[PDB]
RNA sequence: CGCAAGACGGACCAGAGCGAAAGCAUUUGCCAAGAAUGUUUUCAUUAAUCAAGAACGAAAGUCGGAGGUUCGAAGACGAUCAGAUACCGUCGUAGUUCCGACCAUAAACGAUGCCGACCGGCGAUGCGGCGGCGUUAUUCCCAUGACCCGCCGGGCAGCUUCCGGGAAACCAAAGUCUUUGGGUUCCGGGGGGAGUAUGGUUGCAAAGCUGAAACUUAAAGGAAUUGACGGAAGGGCACCACC
RNA sequence: CCCAUGAACGAGGAAUUCCCAGUAAGUGCGGGUCAUAAGCUUGCGUUGAUUAAGUCCCUGCCCUUUGUACACACCGCCCGU
């Protein structure tokens, strides 16, 4: 399963944390990102749509991810934190800090944290109307 | 709450202003003199006035009092305030002056003074605060 | 977390929705170089010792 | 009556200013009228700083900062309590709060 | 009523008059 | 039901010799099964490694993307694919009372590596300056951009990919640009913002092996 | 990880600039314009404002062609609601993009015509010029560039003032108005009816321009003041509030 | 004033009165009641508390700023079919 390695060296994965305002994704992949190691969302840890992006659901997802990635030997994790980006919000959802704290507390060794939310040089028209959302 | 009312405070102010000489640092003597010199119809009111009188006297013991002024002590205030340094602070044998005021004095027919010493001007004109 | 007691050194004030938490500076009697803000519950005087099995958390301040 | 000498915007000497979208509601608001905020924060919150610092595989790695540009339409600014109504005389004060 | 909607209603009446008048 | 990770094997990913640290980490891939060959599924991989994980005393806000160019003996030999600045650095340099001059060039190295190089610089407020803003005029901006393009072209077209990367690691191109533009308008934070591999010569094992030591 | 498409030019980006206005933001090149500055250049009254007439004129809309990413009137559906034909959500046509031709209207606003003269102070800022300690890039140097300190002219503005004005709000113009005349164009005459009817004219259409009356009415309206109220914000008090 | 049986209740799912030290609570007495008549009420001693030295979270009320086309003052005014 996991690769044999000295107990003093940490094999790195990359944890893409997609913190939306409707759901949170914790996605650990290969250093290249092409091979997926684990992926747990908030909606795989709760039953209420309002709680899919709660800090508690992100905490559960991050702990599940950390356990699964530890059972494959990955001990260190680079962080790619992103919001929705594009037209929509650039601020990460409520579950980003929860997932990060849970991953740190679950025995994972945090590497380099980077923000990768999609920023346009300039984008298509935003989903809202000219007057925006009025409710 | 133990905040004094403007009635007690005003009466104690008038008592200090008008009858300073008799008033002392002891509360009880203050109570007796306030009873003797003024008609205060309530013992409790007498005692409140006497307490504020005592506190005001301690305040004058600290020095100046912001809320009252007595001329009988203002004369001695001015007596103390007549302080004359032995050597005037304006009589300095060497006075540093800038070249521009040197030129002004030379144009003022005072270029032959001996106490003036020219000063090196600042090499830059960076006196304004960075805007923003 | 290591067990290390803290003694109250200054009563900062009151916080909470109903104003029940108390901000207080607490110092650990090991180096006297650390003095952290702690929110505490219940009647708190000045100069007692608060047992602390947990110290990685801080009270909101500044 | 006319409330503000600047008409509530900063458009002097030009005719048109390109609009932007409110970061909250996506309302089209002129760029020089929109209330802009530059949020400078940390990707890791203050409470979570210690756990990430002690889980780091580096020493003195320093946490990265998050850089947010928020544009608010006036209704969203007032609701979010980033600006407030001010007295007729306090309105003239363009000095930013000390922070 | 709002002046813009009053004008819109007036224009609708004008369209009806224009179409009816043969 | 059966985990697809029981038949996945782990390969060490090696960096080109221009970097001090050669072991950039561990990748993994499924084992060969008929059409699915592990070797072919490893060559399209791009590893975005911070320079501080590639060099020793270098900065950490410069990432290099290395593309796995060949695989042999559980060793994924990569090659320089591009370079970028981290989002935090780019966002930290763009401030509100200065001019940001940007340039880009499409220049080929001596060994046929067509690269798009982006350079960013910012006008610098002076030590004794009272004026709040430090804007460069349009002709000054154009001159600075021209100087940036000439310096980037000069530093790339006369060298090959090895030397180009060797001068990208310390960002000597940005230092050269900043030095050369101080007589037009003093520049503040000059960097090669991003290098993207536009086109590359057809794969040859000899140049890879010469690159890996 | 690539490929394609069509939009859009983030941050820098400002009470900054340019344009008659509408409007205008990725290098780079070409083309033709343009203000201001400088000028001991030239002409020599050639000017100002303007019926008629003309150029341009956001967005939406119209006709034909190309494209069609996103958003999205209409429409379908899902919610909310007493009902929602709305606000909210999933879609989604015309449209939104480009070309040609129409349309000529906007809170097209500084709700302030243009030209000229005069009448306070102050600090900024953009462009041009002039003068000056000093710092810096300046490699035997002057230049020049970035600053620093002033000055002049034309701009976008700001602060302050018992210039004066005004119903005041406020305005250094909205001042120099009963101490009423610098020139000139447009335009209003209580509120509605009504920018309606009708006629004319323009337009493919939508509509644009011009534009009443009968009748009706004692007010409508402006600015400011004090209350009352707010499903506005901020403070304070209360074991008839909480903890 | 006298003489067994019995309904019912295992701390009373919502919603919440009132409570700052001789306070809450624990009980008896005295008046107004009253020809006899206290579960009411008005005073009185009689025992002594883990609890609070705070806050605006709720409920209100007050103030300030703000908006108003309200002034019979939002239970206002007002639009259209």
């Amino acid at each position: 399963l996991g690769p044999q390695v000295a107990e003093g060296e940490n094999v790195f994965g990359v944890c893409h944390i997609f913190a939306s305002f409707n759901d949170t994704f914790v996605h650990v992949t290969d250093l290249s990102g092409k091979e997926t190691i684990c992926r747990v969302t908030g909606g795989m840890k709760v039953k209420a749509d309002r709680d899919e992006s709660s800090p508690y659901a992100a905490m559960l997802a991050a702990q599940d991810v950390a356990q699964r990635c530890k059972e494959l030997g990955i001990t260190a994790l680079h962080i790619k934190l992103r919001a929705t980006g594009g037209n929509r919000t650039k601020t990460p959802g409520p579950g980003a800090q929860s997932a990060l704290r849970a991953l740190a507390r679950s025995g994972m060794k945090i590497g380099r944290i980077e923000d990768v939310t999609p920023i346009p040089s300039d984008s298509t028209r935003r989903k809202g109307g000219r007057r925006g959302r009025r409710l | 709450g133990r905040v004094r009312t403007k009635t007690v405070k005003k009466a104690a102010r008038v008592i200090i202003e008008k009858y300073y000489t008799r008033l002392g640092n002891d509360f009880h003597t203050n109570k007796r003199v306030c009873e003797e010199i003024a008609i205060i119809p309530s013992k409790k009111l007498r005692n409140k006035i006497a307490g504020y009188v005592t506190h005001l006297m301690k305040r004058i013991q600290r020095g100046p009092v912001r809320g009252i002024s007595i001329k009988l002590q203002e004369e001695e205030r001015e007596r103390r305030d007549n302080y004359v340094p032995e050597v005037s602070a304006l009589d300095q044998e060497i006075i540093e002056v800038d070249p521009d005021t040197k030129e002004m004095l030379k144009l003022l027919d005072f270029g032959s003074l001996s106490n003036l010493q020219v000063t090196q001007p600042t090499v830059g004109m960076n006196f304004k605060t960075p805007r923003g | 977390q290591p067990i290390k007691l803290a003694r109250v050194t200054k009563v900062l004030g009151r916080t909470g929705s109903q104003g029940q938490c108390t901000q207080v500076r607490v110092e650990f009697m090991d180096d006297t170089s650390r003095s952290i803000i702690r929110n505490v519950k219940g009647p708190v005087r000045e100069g007692d010792v608060l047992t602390l099995l947990e110290s990685e958390r801080e009270a909101r301040r500044l | 009556t006319k409330k503000r000498r600047n008409n509530g915007r900063a458009k002097k000497g030009r005719g048109h200013v390109q609009p932007i979208r409110c970061t909250n509601c996506a309302r089209c608001v002129p760029k020089d009228k929109a209330i802009k905020k530059f949020v400078i924060r940390n990707i890791v919150e203050a409470a979570a700083v210690r756990d990430i610092s002690e889980a780091s595989v580096f020493d003195a790695y320093v946490l990265p900062k998050l850089y947010v540009k928020l544009h608010y339409c006036v209704s969203c600014v007032i609701h979010s309590k980033v600006v407030r109504n001010r007295s007729r005389e306090a309105r003239k004060d363009r000095t930013p709060p000390p922070r | 009523m709002r002046a813009k909607w009053r004008k819109k209603r007036m224009r609708r009446l004008k369209r009806k008059r224009r179409k009816m008048r043969q | 039901v059966v985990d697809p990770f029981s038949k996945k094997d782990w390969y060490d990913v090696k960096a080109p010799a221009m970097f001090n640290i050669r072991n950039i980490g561990k990748t993994l891939v499924t084992r060969t099964q008929g059409t699915k060959i592990a070797s072919d599924g490893l060559k399209g991989r791009v590893f975005e490694v911070s320079l501080a994980d590639l060099q020793n005393d270098e900065v950490a806000f410069r990432k290099f993307k290395l593309i796995t160019e060949d695989v042999q003996g559980k060793n994924c030999l990569t090659n320089f694919h591009g370079m970028d600045l981290t989002r935090d650095k780019m966002c930290s340099m763009v401030k509100k009372w200065q001019t940001m001059i940007e340039a880009h060039v499409d220049v080929k190295t001596t060994d046929g590596y067509l690269l798009r190089l982006f350079c960013v610089g910012f006008t610098k407020k002076r030590n004794n300056q009272i004026r709040k803003t430090s804007y460069a005029q349009h002709q000054q901006v154009r001159q600075i951009r021209k100087k940036m393009m000439e310096i980037m072209t000069r530093e790339v077209q006369t060298n090959d990919l090895k030397e180009v990367v060797n001068k990208l690691i310390p960002d000597s191109i940005g230092k050269d640009i900043e030095k050369a533009c101080q007589s037009i308008y003093p520049l503040h934070d000059v960097f090669v913002r991003k290098v993207k591999m536009l086109k590359k010569p057809k794969f040859e094992l000899g140049k890879l092996m010469e690159l890996h030591g």
